This record gives C-alpha cells, structure tokens and sequence, in this order.
C-alpha cells in the first residue's frame, strides 16, 4: 500500500510469487462498501445558481451559497486513520498492516511523535539379521 | 446452503484357528 | 511491454541526452548508480540483481565526447559496450562522416541495434539525437537511417535535429551539410521534430530571466520537452498516447513531416507562484509568436495539424473550453479542408525539476506539437544561402577529396525546390 | 577522477575502451582491462 | 432467464462498461470480490441475465474485454470492481492501432477476432436461451469504430435471429480530440446502418452541457461522465430483470420503435437528474419527471428536436406509481407538441413502468426518442468528410494498407442514403 | 484380484514411472516409508491391483527397472518416493545403449534381458489373476526404444492371453532432442504394430503448449509434465480399482476401441484442468469437463484432430455424479460434430462412471481417443526417412553390429502400410 | 562407477592439463594436497584407503623441462609419480623423430601404465587425447600411441581434443608437413576430433573478456573450461544425461566424416556481468554467431551437419526450445536436406565454477555447442596449398629420409587428404 503524502491518495501493489496492480491511486473511503451515488451529489463546492443573463464564462458563471444543504458524508483515509497494526476496509476486504519502511518510521515519529513499531509477524535403516558381518 | 482382506498374506495367510469370519 | 530505442549520434545527441538521461533516472527514482534504495519497460530492463540499464546506444566517431560520460558520474549507469567510439571525428564534413569512416563501425552499430531490439517483447520506434550542420549529425545519420529503414519496415521513426539558425551559427560549412542532411530525412524519416539555438536562447532572457545562459540550461529545457511526449506511455492518464497515433494524426501527406515543438509554462522561480498558472492561460502562451522554440513567424503560415499533450492536474473540460477559445481567435488561421485540427492528451504526472536547476515547481504543463506552413520561409533562407556557396563553388574540394561526385549538389537542390513548393502547393484555398 | 583517488576504493578503475591515457599501463600484459588500469593507477 | 452478452472494444468504451459493472453490481447488491451480500431476494431471481455461477458463491460478469493495446487492460483490472471479470475473457493485441481504421479491421485486426469470437462463442453455448448482445465503442477511434463494425458483422453472420444493443459514443463538432474523426465515422456508420438492429447515440458535449445546467457541476471529469451513460445503459433493460406492471424487453422496443429498416439510431435520456443544493425543494412526481423528459437540455446528444420531428418515443418506468397520471401526463405531451410529432402515425408513444426503482432514490425513469433531427448529426460528418476527401488529405496511410479510393465513395453515399431518408418522411 | 505389471525402460520411462509411482501411492496414503497412512477403508480393499504386501504392513510396488546406463537409477532412489522400490528390481548393465538401436537391441541388450525375464516371471507368479501388462519408455533413444520393444517380443511369445498398454513418449519435429531417432523411430513401430494392442502416443510439444495456455506456469520443468502424463496413468485404469455404477477394465476399453488388429494407435486426455489464478471463476461441472474434454488444446500428442475423423472415444468418469447430463452430452457432441465421426458406425463413445475422485478435487474425466489423425503424426517420419535413408548416412552405426540394410526398407514398407490402412478407411 | 580416461602428449597436453585438472580439483573440492575436506568424483578420481585422492591422466612428454615445472610447482603431490613419464631428447619439430626412434624407447612404458589404469577402473567409457599437430611430440607419439591403442582396446571410444594451426601465425616452419603426416592415422583410427585454434581464442580474448593482451594461462583456462562442459553429465545429475557415445552417434554420420567444432558462451570478465542480462536465449544465439566460434572459418561458407547442446546450471527446457525454434527462422543458418532433425540437446543442473584469479565471471548459465561442419574444408585447402608451394622445391626434407620414413608416403598422404575435400563436396551437394 502506497499513501501519497501529495494528493492523500492511496494506491495498491500486488507481489505475485510481480507488481501488476490490483488498485489504482484514488482516494479510499472508510465506513462500508459505499453506494454510487446519485450523479451530482459529489461536487466541491455548493452553488445557488448560475448567472440569469445568457453571455458569460462558463467556470466562473457560478454563484455560491452560505448553506452546503445537501452533504454526504464520505470520510477518506488518511495518514491519521491508517497506522501499524490496524485493520483496513480496502473495498470490502479486512487488510491488516503488519510492518512499515525506515522513512514512514521517521515521518510518524516526527509528525506524531510515535516512537515504537513493533513489527507484527504472520506466517532410517532396516533392522539387521545375524547371517553376516554388520 | 445459500442461507448457511487387510493383507494379503493375512488373508490368505496366519488361519490356522480363525476362520474366515474370524479374520 | 511497448518499448522505444534511443540513437544518441553527434556531440550535440549525446549532450542533450546526458540532460536526458539525468531527467529520466530523476523521474523515476532510479539513482545514477543503478539500483534502489511498473513503467520503467520502456525506457529501462531489469537485470537479475536488480541493476537498471539504460536502451541507448552513445556512438560517435571523436572520443573526447563519449570520453568524459566514461568518465563522468554516470558511468555505472550504462553498458560499457553500448558506448561506441571512433578513431578521428568527420570534422563538419559529410563526405568524413558517411563514405569514408561512417562504414568502419556501422557493423557495430547494427548488431547493438539488433542485440537491443531482440530483448524487446514489444517495439514501437526508433528515437534518434543529432544536429543538420554537423559532419557526424549528418554523415553518420544518413548511413543509420536507410539501414534501419531496409532492416526494420514498419516501425515508427521519431528524430530531434538541432536546426542551424537564421542569423547565429557556429560553423562554416553549414549551409551544405543542412542540404545533403535532407535526401534521407524525406524518404526514410517518419517525423523529425525539429529546434535552433536561437530561439531557446530567447526564451532563456525573457521568460527564465537569464542573462547569459550555457548549453546546460538548454539540454534541460529540450530534455522537459522530449521527457513529455514520452510520458503516456510510462505513467497512464484520462487519455494516453501511443507513438503510432501522434504521427497519424499528424502528417496528412508523405513528405510533410516536420513539426515545431512548443512547451508552457517556463518561468523561473520568483515569477512563477505570483503568476496563476491555470489551464486557460499556459495553453494561450503557446501560440504567442514569441514563444515557439523554432525562430520563424507562425503569423504568415496557417497551422495544419496540433497536438497539445497536457501532463499533471488537468481537467477534461478546460481543455475544451480552451480550445474553442483558440478558435474564435482572429490570428489563429487554419488551412479550410482541415475542419479539426486538434489532438489533445493527458495525463496524470506533474512535472519534476532537476535539483540545481531553474524550472520551478509547478503542478501542470502542456507540450504543444504543431505542423504549420511558416517553416517554409525558414528553409527559404537556408536555400539562398546554399546558391552563394554553389555559386563560387567555394568549399567544395574537401568533399570531392575523399570520392564523392558533385552531381549530388544539384540533385539535392531540385529536392529542397521540390519541399518548398510542396508548401504553397498544399497552402492554397480550395 | 580515479587518478587522485584512494589506493583502497573499489572505484580506482576505468571502464573498457577508454581512449584515455593511464600511466604505466603499457608495461602491463596478460589481463583484463579495468583490473590492468588499476594496478596500473596503483 | 434471458441471456445478454458484453463485450467492450476500444479505449471510451472499455471505460464506460467498467462504470456500467459497477453499478449493476451496486443495485444488485454485489461485492467488489463477487460475493452476494444485499437485502432483498428480489435482486437474485434474475441474476443470470448478467452474471454467471461460480462454485463457492461467486458471481462472475458475462463480458469480453477487448483491444489492440493491453494498456486499457491494465487499468481495467486497476479498477475499484476489476476483480470480478474473468481472466480467461481478457484477450489482446500487442501493436497499437494508432488511431487507424485500417489497423484495426483489415491488417492487424483480422489476426485477434479468431481468438475473439471463440471466447465469444463460448460464452453463448454456455448459455441457455440467448437473447441478444451489447457493444459499447466509440466512432472516432481506430480500435473501437473498426473492430466493432468488425465483430458486429461476424456475429450478425452466424446469430441471425439475436438482437444488437450498439452503444456508439459519436464525434463531437466541438470537442473533437482527433483530426481523423469523419474517416473513421463514415467508415463505421457503412457497417453500423446494415447489421445493428438499434444503435443508441451518444455525444459529449450534450454530456458537458448537463453537467452544468442541470447538474451544476464545477469539475465534470470522466469518471463522473460516463456514469450518465452507465445509468441510461442500466435504465433500458430494466424489465429483464426486475418485475413490473408493464413489462418491456428489448424485442417489444425493437418492434415499436423501428418502423423502417435503416431508421433506428436513437437519442438516449435520463429523468431524475437533479443538482445537488435542490435535492430537498424539489416535488419528485410523474408530471415532474415527464417536464424532465422532453427538456432540450436533458437530451444525451447534440441535435436540437425543435429542428426535426419524432417518429416514435418510448419511456420505462422504475418505482411505485400509478397507470393513469402516466397515461394521462405522457398524452398531454403529444397534444402540446402536436407540431412535432408526425401526423402519420397514432399513438407516437410508449411507456413500460416497472416496480423496483434504482437504490439511493424514490424514483426514476429512462427516456428514448427516435426522431429526424438525428440527420444534423450526420451531415455534419459529411460535410467534414468532404472538405478533407477533396485535398486527399491523411488518405495515404488507409491506402498505404489495404484500403483503396473506391470505399470512400461508397461510404460517402450510404451516408447521404441514410440522411435523405430523414428529411423524406420530414414534410 | 487383477494384477497389472508396470514395466519402466529407458531415462523416459524411468522419469515417468517414478512420477506415476507418486500419485497412485498418494491417491492410496501411501507415506514414502512404505506404510499405510488414510481416512478411508476404500482405498484398502482394492490395493493388491498396484501394490504388494510385505510382513509388518509394508506395501512394495510391483514394478520392474531397466536401464543400461545405471545414471538414472540413483536419481530414483534419491527422489521422494524412492525408498519404496524393491532393490532386486533393479536391473541393469554396465554401459549405456549411445542412442543406438542396434546396442540397445542385439549387442547391450541382449543379455541383460535375461535378467529382466527372471525378475518379471518371477513377479508374475506372485500375483493372483494376471490381468495383463503396462509399460513406458521412449522411441527416441536407445535403450527405452530397444529393449522396450524387445520385451515386448519376449512376453508376447510367452503370455499369448493378455494385453499390453504401451505408453509410448514419441518425438517432435521441433522438440526433436535427438538427430538419428528417425531410424529407431521406424524401427520401434514395426515392433509395436505386432505385439502391443493398445499404445498410447504421448508428445513433447502438446505438453509445453498446455502448461503455458492452460495451466499458465512459466517455469514447466520435467516434474510437471510427467505429473499431467500421471494424471491419465491412474485415470484410465480407476474403475479397476474403486466402486462406481458402470464398471469398465482395460479389456473393455481394448473390444470397445480396437475394431481392427492394426488400428490401435490412441490418443490421450485429461481435463479437469485450471490455472491457479483462475479457479474461482469457473464453475466445476459436467458441461465444462465435456467441453474440453475434446477440443485440438487438450491433446497429448501433437496433431490436429479436425483435419481427421474419430473411429472410436472412451470417456471415464469419476466422482458422485448424474448419469442423463452424461448421456445427453456424449449424445450432443456426435449430433453437432457429424463431420468429425465416421458415419459407417455409430455409438462411436464408451463411458464408465467410476465412485471416488482423486485428492483435492471434485470429479474427474480420462480421455483416450482412436483417431486417424495419426496420419499426420506417421507422414513427418516417413519423410525423415525416407530422407535419410537416401544417402545411407548415419548407417555405420549400424551395420556394425549385425544388422543388414534390408530391415530399414522393412521398417517403411510396414508403416506404409499402416498409413494406407488409415487413409483407406477415413 | 563410470570412469574416463585421458591421455596428454606433448608440450600443449601438458600445459593444458595444467590449467584443466585445477578445475576439477576445484569444484569437486578437492585439496591440491590431494585429501577431500558421494560419488561424483569417481569419474575423474580414484580413492585411497588412507584418503588421498589420485588423477586418472597421464602426462607424457620426450622433454623434461615442462614436467619438472609440475614436479615441483603446486600440484606435485596430486599426480602419481609414475603417471608423468619422461624423456630426455625432445622431438624437436620432427614427425620422424617422435614416431620412429626415441617413441619407440618409452612406449612399452606408456601402454604399461595406461593398462595398468585401465584394469583399476571396473566400468570404462573411453580415452580422450590432449595434443598438438605442429609439435614433433604431438605428432609422432600420438600417431603411434593411438595404432598401439586400437589394437589392444577395440569397441572403446576415442575422442581428441587437437591444437588445430592457424592460418596466418604459427610457430614452427615445417608444419604443413608436421600437420598432414599425423593426420593420416586419424581418418582410420579416430572417430570425433574436436579442434581448437589459437588465434580463434586470441580474437575471443580480445573482444569478449577485454583482455589486450592475452598468454597460454587465459587460453588454456577456457579450454579447461570446454572439457568440463562436455564431461559435466557424467560427473552430475540432470534432467537428462550423456553418455560419451551419446553424443558421438549424434555427431559422426560416415566413417570419414568426423570432424567437429567447439564454442563455449557466455564468455565475459566480471564487469560484463552486472549490466547485461544472461538470458537462455541470448546465450544460444552468441553460439551460432561465426565470431564467437574457436575454428578460424566462416560457417556461412560452410554447410552445418548436426549440432549437440549441453546446457549447464539454471535452464528451462521450454526456453531451450523456444530458442531452437528461433535458431531455425534465421536464414543465415542452413542445414542440408538430407538430415531434417539437427538438434540433441543435454541438461546438466550444475552452474560453472570460475577459479579464483580468473579471468571469467559468476556464470548462472552456460552452455557448450558441438557442431559438425564442413566449413574446415576451407581450412584443409589452404592447409594444402601452402604444402605443394614448399614440397615442389623438395625444401625440409633430409631428415625425413634420414630418421626412418620412406619419402613415397608425401604423396600418400596427399592423395588421402585430397579425396577428403572430395568427400566434403560429396556429402555437401543435394541432390
Ligand atoms: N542544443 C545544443 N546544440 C549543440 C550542442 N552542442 C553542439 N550543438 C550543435 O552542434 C552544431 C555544430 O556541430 P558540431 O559542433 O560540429 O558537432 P557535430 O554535430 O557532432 O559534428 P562534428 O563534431 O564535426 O562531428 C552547432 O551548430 C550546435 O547547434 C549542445 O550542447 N546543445
Ligand atoms: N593452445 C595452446 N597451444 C600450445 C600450448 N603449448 C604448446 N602449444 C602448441 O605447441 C606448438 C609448438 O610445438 P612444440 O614447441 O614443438 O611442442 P610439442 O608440440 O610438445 O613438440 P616437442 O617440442 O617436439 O615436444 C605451438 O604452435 C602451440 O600451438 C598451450 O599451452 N596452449
Ligand atoms: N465519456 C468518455 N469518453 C471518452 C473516454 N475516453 C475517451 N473518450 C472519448 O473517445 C474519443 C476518442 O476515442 P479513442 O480513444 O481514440 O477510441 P479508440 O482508439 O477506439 O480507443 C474522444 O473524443 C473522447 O471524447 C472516457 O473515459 N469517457
Ligand atoms: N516429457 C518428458 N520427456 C522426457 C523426460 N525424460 C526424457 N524425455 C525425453 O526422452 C528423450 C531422450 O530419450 P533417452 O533418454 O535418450 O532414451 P534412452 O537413451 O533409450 O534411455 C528426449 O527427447 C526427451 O524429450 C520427461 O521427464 N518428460
Ligand atoms: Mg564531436
Ligand atoms: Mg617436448
């Protein structure tokens, strides 16, 4: 599992006994398998309407309001949400996280000021006769 | 679902006082 | 598994592939050594313990070139038999560098090909690094390219040539070896892109604010360039771009195949996190007359065909709402029998600077392909200043020297008279 | 450069068909390239 | 009980089937691994339509992926549901067709479909009881408008009695991406006009155009675009798998809807489209969705019907509702519009309702209309066809591989044949 | 109870034998030590068939290995399941045969074949009620192909009333390991033709093509594909050995798949066959076992059954399983498939259902198959022949130990008449 | 359990083997003390009672100076003491004087010691000759040696492993008559002579381990390392082995027509190593390259016959294949019509073992190619025509006449090799 500190976007490799992917770098949600919403629902911003007059530009010809009325709530991993030992909803499947490389060692403790990763571990003769010499 | 002889030589052999519903 | 080959011929192919291979190993992570502390198939092979080895082939006929990459900090990266060298150098000849040492070495040159191209499960094209007015950019080209052509049929055949410019140039005998360069670049090369001195000089005292710029600043800004056509294959996007579908789109006849190259946005550091860097606008300073990167008016010709390939944060929409902003735009001319004229391509990798450097850090860029008709009067100049060489006969005993015949100067003439009205040919209206 | 370089590096060598001089590298048989150059520079 | 076979052929319509998988397993109630986990039996009676068994409780896609360039292949396994497809169904080339009609039905393209059609084949013995296939490609690609022109002709050859859900995705005036797009259209609509019993037209720029107007959108990218067209791709075969008041399958829409045999290229449409701050003032009702309906801005492609007329409309229903205000509401709207509508034909209307509407909302409703102002669509194509053809420009490379002159004059013909028909039965 | 011998000739038959060894021993618990080690009583009823029983519950194979050179005989005995072979069965000479049917034959072989006449007399006294002989071994070397088909000569002439099941590993055109096995390849058939009534061709090239595009295994060693030719070694024999609801022997399948005294060349099968990454989307049933049962993939021998017609196919069944789906589909694929059967007979298809499938897995289906695609697998030696005989190249070899020229033009006169025969009734 | 003999006449048998048996010393492990620190080197050793392990060689040469450098240089107490016999007047560049005169003084010991080898091995496979054609020792001695050896051991196989001379450089002046004189016994009394020349090694030495200027230690090294590759299935287990005369049926088609070449590949230093990738099918096709070959010849002059393959160390059988298969579309590469099947192949699990010092690297990987060609009959005639340029002067002669040898068998000689060239365009042409 790549977490890109950038985007806070995870992607997924998979170690054939390879890479190939078995993920893409996306954001992840976090509670349930979650429903594809209805198309619209999942706009950045919360717009009243757009200019009433008929030339305009087309990006900025949006009015925003003061009320977000209709939130869904969706909740993303994050670096906060995923540490070592912690079992993780990739999509439907139970992933446990059992170790963890030198420099994301270096940025928890630095940021969170955790000190200890513990790295969690997953795994004549036959018998003789009397004719003859032994 | 949706909802959830032993040996040969023995057998031929060793019958001496067993029969063969003995052995 | 879809690889590309690279050819680095000529002191100035293999300078700017040492930007090119620095920006490649700085892409990737992979460290100048050769290991570690998938898309590196296609410009990179695995060995069994983990090394990473370069498809580049390093060939010049003067070693003093190839000489301080053995010796220079890069010298784990590459094979030490893929770095080719000769005995004496063409010395701006192209009777040297093509009939009279060109042949000593093309053997070699062949079986690394073939060696490098058997590894390959898949090949898409052949990448080859050279200048016009050079003696090895053109003799050395010329007996490559109609080997390859007879050896390989198919395949794509991409080429970045480094153009003598209008007023500037270094040396003497440039106005002949940019002539006899051509009768091979017609016939066997699939798409030569195409770049001056000049104009990247230009560009290195406005945008960049360079007072006295070096050739180092100038491989690291035609490296940004050819590391962004080269991008969709590695690292994958919204819509990716083969080397096949970028040349189909973009040469509509067999002998009009030369491009100019354009990239946005190049600023330097202080400027660029005043400035807003959106989509709408690193598009619009594309088609600036005083960007482009070859030194000609875009304003006199009409455009024929244009590739914008975007890399980084961009969304779909901006560019389309881009593009018909361009089109309603009085100065951009089109030829009338091509409706559309426009290939987009993104992609999902921001940029990467080199440490040292001047390119800032910025989220998106777009890399601007444009077959135009302006070139024309680019080559107009160049052929004018064949005719007063031609004329007095002046430097012509160093090629009949070496056992070439003089007959060649007027068949490649008629053929550059052939190109330029080619042009006004296709310019017309209909 | 490997000329000033310390007697006890690994990387006191130079790679296979290096044009450059090396001193003492002519006195020298029987062996290979990049070995012979660095006992050479020994 | 019904069988319908997939396949997906080229870049646009590879990405539009993943988006179509992923939300028929949603309203199914299927697990990324293909595992049944859901609430109601009534999305299990008819799961075979879709899906096949697997031992152990997995349920697997019935759909063939192919493309010239394993590329696509790679981010398709890369997808938030790229496990459930079979590996075995996972066929490509290895030479990109480069944006080529040539290189993708005649050179490089005839050494893939022996391969093609067995696993194609194979999955129709396999079935018991086939009922006809569905193609998602895109006209102005070189995998897509090639090899799907070439797989509907080998299978139209051998399937005669079948019927052909081709979901083209068409070339936009404005938002072209490729200077080859009146080549490789004319090139398809020759294939596409003969052995296509209806094919559903799909542009992008009326897909922008709702993403913000209707939807209001600030960044519309394409993995939010192509669910538009995964929902109407969803909405047409509704009574297939679900029960209803007023069952419609796809040989009942073939019947009412083509009253000729080289008229059915139709407009697709979505009713519940609502943006995202108006969810809780709007009254979600049947007079409602039919206003929604027969909007000019909630058509799925660029043609305006106030240019042409309608030959026939057709409308299905999913949730609970009642006969008479459908009725009622959807002959109100033929008297209005009694202009557009032909006077030729009665009764240019026909609804289907279901009962079990799509999760996530109380209703909703799938619009179809076969109408003339489909022929701007193609005569701008032409148009642009001509202006190139005239200078015979990138003609070189179709000819510099098999093609010749000739074809391109015969295309240029079918497609002022199939536009001549349109504005005969106009006036 | 019926007895069968297992004879191993030659570096191939060695190989083979000591993988089929394995699987029968693993299919029975049998631990390499030599006892009994199992959960069901069924595999104890019937186990005098392959093994013997010694004092103190040791059970011995009932196997015969011969090999001139002694190379191989320490791989077997240091392999897994190498403990378990009787050291008096172990018979063999002093110098290897040199890829030479001649030394292999009449020089070498001709005296050890002594030694091995005594150890199969020996063992054949031992059983109960013989029920005939299997054997393997190699055409294309020296020893398997000589003395293979020489002790095929020596028991034929002394037990007339039983049947030999050859297993015959027969070279490829591009796999060809060998640069004179076109002589012993012509001279091994006119041996086998007349004494063997049921053989069994086996290739190279079909094994390597179903390990990449099947199996999909990018490393296929040698101990894989003698484990696929195993697999059909225990299948076409499992209703000797287990309960079922119709039972069949190697005799049935010999009276219901050899209608003529020289048309008895048979091609192999075995599929219940997966990837590793593709077994949970596939659903195990009788329909997809049939369905590749008889495709030109699963083919054990490099030719293309298409460009011939079947005369006769057997099909054995293993596992609890339906009987109508058995019947309708062996029904289906003559009806639909009229082309590829010959039509002066019908009822071309034998099945037999057996009880008890193998270790991890569900049911199980042996395919053999007579077919006159053979031809095509005859034509390549003729011509290799035909154009090696020509010059008499490699020939010193030869008729340096006792053999005159006129046995090779026997050899292509028998076999194009085995060619006309097939071509004559197709 | 199965053993080998080999015999070494002359000045390059001896100075071979002296870079051959450290191989096998080597990777047996077996001390040069003689002492091992199960049966694997039954092939190559015999086993003492009190431990010591002791060769199966005999190293015989008519000059004491290049023994006494293996007396007292490092394997001195390796060999036994009567297996390195000597002599004291060197043949001195004469076919006459090591046939006739001084051979005849030791070589009821030689046939002494050989028999004496031969009845403590209870299972023989067969003898292989270590000499040179240009030396008067490796000419004369192995001539008679292999007359006296063919009378006494008949079925037994023999295989040579000659030091063929180079076209352009060579060492003595007399060898052209040297050369043909002791090729007259070998069209009879042989049946596989491998050749290996010098300056084909030179060329290899030069463009492959970079070494500028190679010596005896690197040629001799990879010629050490060739008759461990072909003597490797015997000595270790496999996927399938070979037997000596394996490889000989699959070679030698016609009593006359016996005369193979040798490659071994990969060949490179260990800086080559690390950046190129060692593939199965790389290392075939550097075999089947004209420029890795140790015969100075062009193949694609010559016509192929049959070609043996033993691959040693980490191989797939099915990369083996799928690199023959590529072998056969290359049209640079022709096989007559006559023999469709060309190929045997041979499997070895054991990777190579490089000495320490060496020149060569880690190999994983390696294979040995033997292929019958009728190339060499561009070699023979030049071999001939710079013969009848020096004999039609009658120059170099008097000693020949002087030492024993009638003159009349110069043109015997010639009329053999002659209707050699006859033979090699007979078998060459189709029909
Ligand atoms: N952009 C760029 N061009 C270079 C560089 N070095 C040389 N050139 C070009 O090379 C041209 C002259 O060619 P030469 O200097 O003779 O080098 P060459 O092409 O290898 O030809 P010869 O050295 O004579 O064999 C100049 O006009 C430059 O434009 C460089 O580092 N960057
Ligand atoms: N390749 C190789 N050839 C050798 C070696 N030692 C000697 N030779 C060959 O021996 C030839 C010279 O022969 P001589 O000097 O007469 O030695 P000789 O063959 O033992 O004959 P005599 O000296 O009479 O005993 C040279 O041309 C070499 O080809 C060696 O170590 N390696
Ligand atoms: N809706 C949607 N359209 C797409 C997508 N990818 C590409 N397209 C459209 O497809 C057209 C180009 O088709 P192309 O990829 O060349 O087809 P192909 O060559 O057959 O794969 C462009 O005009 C795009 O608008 C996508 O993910 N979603
Ligand atoms: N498929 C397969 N073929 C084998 C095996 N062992 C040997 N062979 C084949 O046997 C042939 C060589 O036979 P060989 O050992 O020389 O026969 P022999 O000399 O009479 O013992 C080669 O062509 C191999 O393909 C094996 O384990 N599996
Ligand atoms: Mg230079
Ligand atoms: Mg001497």
């Amino acid at each position: 599992l790549h977490y890109f500190l950038c985007d806070d976007t995870i992607e997924i490799k998979e170690l054939l006994p390879a890479l190939k992917m078995f993920l893409r770098r996306s954001k992840l949600p976090k509670n349930c398998p979650p429903r594809v919403y209805q198309p619209g629902q999942i706009t950045d911003r919360a717009v009243l309407n757009s200019y009433g007059d008929f030339i305009k530009n087309q990006a900025d010809g949006y009015l925003f309001d003061r009320y977000k009325l209709g939130k869904v709530d969706q909740e993303f991993y994050k670096d906060s949400d995923l540490s070592l030992g912690v079992t993780i909803n990739v999509w439907g499947r139970k992933v446990l996280l059992y170790d963890c490389d030198e420099f994301t060692k270096s940025y928890y403790k630095s940021k969170y000021g955790i000190e200890n990763f513990t790295s969690v571990s997953c795994k004549k003769f036959p018998p003789y006769n009397g004719f003859g010499s032994e | 679902e949706f909802g959830q002889g032993h040996t040969f030589g023995h057998l031929t052999h060793d019958a001496l006082g067993l029969s063969t519903f003995q052995k | 598994m879809r690889e590309c080959i690279s050819i680095h011929v000529g002191q100035a192919g293999v300078q700017i592939g040492n930007a090119c291979w620095e920006l490649y190993c700085l892409e990737h992570g992979i460290q100048p050594d050769g290991q570690m502390p998938d898309s590196f198939n296609t410009f990179f092979s695995e060995t069994g313990a983990g090394k990473h080895v370069p498809r580049a082939v390093f060939v010049d006929l003067e070693p003093t070139v190839i000489d301080e990459v053995r010796t220079g900090t890069y010298r784990q990266l590459f094979h030490p038999e893929q770095l080719i060298t000769g005995k004496e150098d063409a010395a701006n000849n192209y009777a040297r560098g093509h009939y009279t040492i060109g042949k000593e070495i093309i053997d070699l040159v062949l079986d690394r090909i073939r060696k490098l191209a058997d590894q390959c499960t898949g090949l898409q094209g052949f990448l080859v690094f050279h200048s016009f007015g050079g003696g090895t950019g053109s003799g050395f080209t010329s007996l490559l390219m109609e080997r390859l052509s007879v050896d390989y049929g198919k395949k794509s055949k991409l080429e970045f040539s480094i153009y003598p410019a209008p007023q500037v140039s270094t040396a003497v005998v440039e106005p002949y070896n940019s002539i006899l360069t051509t009768h091979t670049t017609l016939e066997h090369s699939d798409c030569a892109f195409m770049v001056d001195n000049e104009a990247i000089y230009d560009i290195c005292r406005r945008n960049l604010d360079i007072e006295r710029p070096t050739y180092t600043n100038l491989n690291r800004l035609i490296g940004q360039i050819v590391s962004s056509i080269t991008a969709s294959l590695r690292f994958d996007g919204a819509l990716n771009v083969d080397l096949t579908e970028f040349q189909t789109n973009l040469v509509p006849y067999p002998r009009i195949h030369f491009p100019l190259a354009t990239y946005a946005p190049v600023i330097s550091a202080e400027k660029a996190y005043h400035e807003q860097l959106s989509v709408a606008e690193i598009t619009n300073a594309c088609f600036e007359p005083a960007n482009q990167m070859v030194k000609c008016d875009p304003r006199h010709g009409k455009y024929m065909a244009c590739c914008l390939l975007y890399r980084g944060d961009v969304v779909p929409k901006d560019v389309n709402a881009a593009i018909a902003t361009i089109k309603t735009k009085r100065t951009i001319q089109f030829v009338d029998w091509c409706p559309t004229g426009f290939k987009v391509g993104i992609n999902y990798q921001p940029p990467t600077v080199v440490p040292g450097g001047d390119l800032a850090k910025v989220q998106r860029a777009v890399c601007m392909l444009s077959n135009t008709t302006a070139i024309a009067e680019a080559w107009a100049r160049l052929d004018h200043k064949f005719d007063l060489m031609y004329a007095k006969r002046a430097f012509v005993h160093w090629y009949v020297g070496e056992g070439m015949e003089e007959g060649e100067f007027s068949e490649a003439r008629e053929d550059m008279a052939a190109l330029e009205k080619d042009y006004e040919e296709v310019g017309v209206d209909s | 450069s490997p000329y000033s370089m310390d007697d006890r590096d690994p990387r006191k060598f130079f790679m296979s068909g290096f044009t450059g001089y090396v001193p003492c590298a002519r006195f020298l048989f029987g062996s290979s390239f990049p070995v012979l150059t660095n006992q050479a520079l020994q | 009980m019904r069988e319908i076979v997939h396949l997906q052929a080229g870049q646009c319509g590879n990405q539009i089937g993943a988006k179509f998988w992923e939300v028929i397993s949603d309203e199914h109630g299927i697990d990324p691994t293909g595992t049944y986990h859901g609430d109601s039996d009534l999305q299990l009676e008819r799961i075979n339509v879709y899906y096949n068994e697997a031992t152990g409780g997995k349920y697997v896609p019935r759909a063939v992926l192919v493309d010239l360039e394993p590329g696509t292949m790679d981010s398709v396994r890369s997808g938030p549901f790229g496990q459930i497809f079979r590996p075995d169904n996972f066929v490509f080339g290895q030479s990109g067709a480069g944006n080529n009609w040539a290189k993708g039905h005649y050179t490089e393209g005839a050494e893939l479909v022996d391969s093609v059609l067995d696993v194609v084949r194979k999955e129709a013995e396999s079935c018991d009881c086939l009922q006809g296939f569905q193609l998602t490609h895109s006209l102005g690609g070189g995998t897509g408008s090639g090899m799907g022109t070439l797989l509907i002709s080998k299978i139209r050859e051998e399937y005669p009695d079948r019927i052909m859900n081709t979901f083209s995705v068409v070339p936009s005036p404005k938002v072209s991406d490729t200077v080859v797009e009146p080549y490789n259209a004319t090139l398809s609509v020759h294939q596409l006009v003969e052995n296509t019993d209806e094919t559903y037209c799909i542009d992008n720029e009326a897909l922008y155009d709702i993403c913000f107007r209707t939807l209001k959108l600030t960044t519309p990218t394409y993995g939010d675009l192509n669910h538009l067209v995964s929902a109407t791709m969803s909405g047409v075969t509704t009574c297939l798998r679900f029960p209803g008041q007023l069952n419609a399958d796809l040989r009942k829409l073939a019947v009412n809807m083509v009253p000729f045999p080289r008229l059915h290229f139709f407009m697709p449409g979505f009713a519940p489209l609502t943006s995202r701050g108006s969810q809780q003032y709007r009254a979600l009702t049947v007079p409602e969705l039919t206003q929604q309906m027969f909007d000019a801005k909630n058509m799925m492609a660029a043609c305006d019907p106030r240019h042409g007329r309608y030959l026939t409309v057709a409308a299905v229903f999913r949730g609970r509702m009642s006969m008479k205000e459908v009725d009622e509401q959807m002959l109100n709207v033929q008297n209005k519009n009694s202009s557009y509508f032909v006077e030729w034909i009665p009764n240019n209307v026909k609804t289907a309702v279901c009962d079990i509407p799509p999760r996530g909302l109380k209703m909703s409703a799938t619009f179809i209309g076969n109408s003339t102002a489909i022929q701007e669509l193609f005569k701008r194509i032409s148009e642009q066809f001509t202006a190139m053809f005239r200078r015979k420009a990138f003609l070189h490379w179709y000819t510099g591989e098999g093609m010749d002159e000739m074809e391109f004059t015969e295309a240029e013909s079918n497609m002022n044949d199939l536009v001549s028909e349109y504005q005969q039965y106009q006036d």
